[PDB]
């Protein structure tokens, strides 16, 4: 069965720029089987292009499709603000599959995250558990990462994070990470730190606290 | 107007069963196929199955991950397609859409039927949500993320809305009067099967002794409503 791959994962462009999105098929397909979809948060997908190059009814002229064989391209001749969205290619030649999606986000200048660490609250400790939170605020582009250390030991498997959508005014992202510990483990150790990497930092950032100080 | 409406979603235990319906209006399935497509939280699109038009005999095809467990069928008298879902798995959790293509022909006057302008566009329902989980209903704890004038990077504060099931929770600040600097993050699903959501605000550090910040949390499934005043430590 045919696998569709898309590159890049995220394309960062300004309104008014030409966008070029790539779809590759793991087996060659005839053009009649290749389509492109757009999807915005909270909405069903919308067909843009079918048969590799035909516009669906009501789709603006700035969207076009090209390519053949194993290599297909969606072009947006001039990006409008409503075009920052996720784009999926799709094929019906062998079964029916989608590509993984390319997100088109708004390009802005690099902004380093501001980092904040929060110990478990006294209320949570009374309730019997312990969560440490690290906030990475208002950064661009999206590729900020965070790791946790407890008494200088890197943690694995006990953290979860999520990320906001791009801000409508300043075009930044924010990310929060939570380290989940048992209360006994939290009381067993002293130094809690999150280490943050991002291309806007002159050096990675550590925020830390000592339990009970 | 051509329209599709999904129904029949819900919360179901692993191993359980649901039957989704896709009701068409403004057209029938005599010459139109019907696809089911799903989207897991934060993930891409995945085709689930297709039933062909009545003209093509209503043949069905299903994606490998659901073969033998999910079955598409149609009640022609109702213009409705069903998705019978058995042996449900936690990875079947998703929004389920039905979708089809609508062809229209504008035939040229004075020519024969081989001459026409062809129009094509898709139609999708709004979706129905399927959640497969072993967890039982639980309201969240609302824990403060306390600021400090010595922890500036502005100051930051928040609420950790921890250990609830099912979705959703809503969070506002100061009864909706405060949105500047607010970030409310997507919920995460913990290894326990309970959800957790964080909401934060960045604020001036030099007014923490006189400004009030309250997060307003509502978890309707458990009738939990909690306002948590977040104070400096």
């Amino acid at each position: 069965e045919i696998v569709l791959t898309q590159s890049p994962g995220t394309l960062s462009l300004s309104p008014g720029e030409r966008a070029t999105l790539s779809c590759r098929a793991s087996q060659s397909v005839s053009n009649n089987y290749l389509a492109w979809y757009q999807q915005k948060p909270g909405q069903a997908p919308r067909l843009l292009i079918y048969g590799a190059s035909s516009r669906a009814t009501g789709i603006p002229d700035r969207f076009s499709g090209s390519g053949s064989g194993t290599d297909f391209t969606l072009t947006i001749s001039r990006l409008e603000p409503e075009d920052f969205a996720v784009y999926y290619c799709q094929q019906s030649a062998r079964s029916f599959t989608f590509g993984p999606g390319t997100k088109v986000d708004i390009k802005r200048t690099v902004a380093a995250p501001s980092v904040f660490i929060f110990p478990p609250s006294d209320e949570q400790l009374k309730s019997g558990t312990a969560s440490v939170v690290c906030l990475l605020n208002n950064f661009y582009p999206r590729e900020a990462k965070v790791q946790w250390k407890v008494d200088n030991a890197l943690q694995s498997g006990n953290s979860q994070e999520s990320v906001t959508e791009q801000d409508s005014k300043d075009s930044t992202y924010s990310l929060s990470s939570t380290l989940t510990l048992s209360k006994a483990d939290y009381e067993k150790h002293k130094v809690y730190a999150c280490e943050v990497t991002h291309q806007g930092l002159s050096s990675p950032v550590t925020k830390s606290f000592n339990r009970g100080e | 107007e051509v329209q599709l409406v999904e129904s029949g979603g819900g919360l179901v235990k692993p191993g359980g069963s649901l039957r989704l319906s896709c009701a068409a209006s403004g057209f029938t399935f005599t010459n139109a196929w019907l696809d089911w497509v799903r989207q897991a939280p934060g993930k891409g699109l995945e085709w689930v199955g297709r039933i062909k038009s009545k003209t093509d005999g209503g043949t069905t095809d299903h994606a490998a991950p659901v073969k033998g467990r999910f079955t598409i069928s149609r009640d022609d008298s109702k213009n409705t397609v069903y998705l019978q879902m058995n042996s449900l798995k936690i990875e079947d959790t998703a929004v389920y859409y039905c979708t089809t293509g609508v062809e229209t022909y504008d035939f040229w006057s004075g020519y024969d039927d081989h001459y026409y302008d062809y129009y094509f566009k898709d139609v999708w329902g709004k979706g129905t949500t399927v959640t497969v989980s072993s967890a039982s209903t639980k309201g969240p704890s609302v824990f403060p993320l306390a600021p400090s004038s010595k922890s500036t990077s502005t100051a930051a504060l928040g609420c950790l809305v921890k250990d609830y099931f099912p979705e959703p929770v809503t969070v506002s600040w100061n009864s909706g009067a405060l949105t500047s600097g607010v970030h409310t993050f997507p919920a995460v699903l913990q290894s326990s099967g309970l959800y957790s959501l964080s909401s934060v605000v960045t604020v001036p550090s030099s007014s923490l002794g006189t400004q009030t910040y309250i997060c307003n949390v509502n978890h309707k499934p458990s009738n939990t409503k909690v306002d948590k005043r977040v104070e400096p430590k």
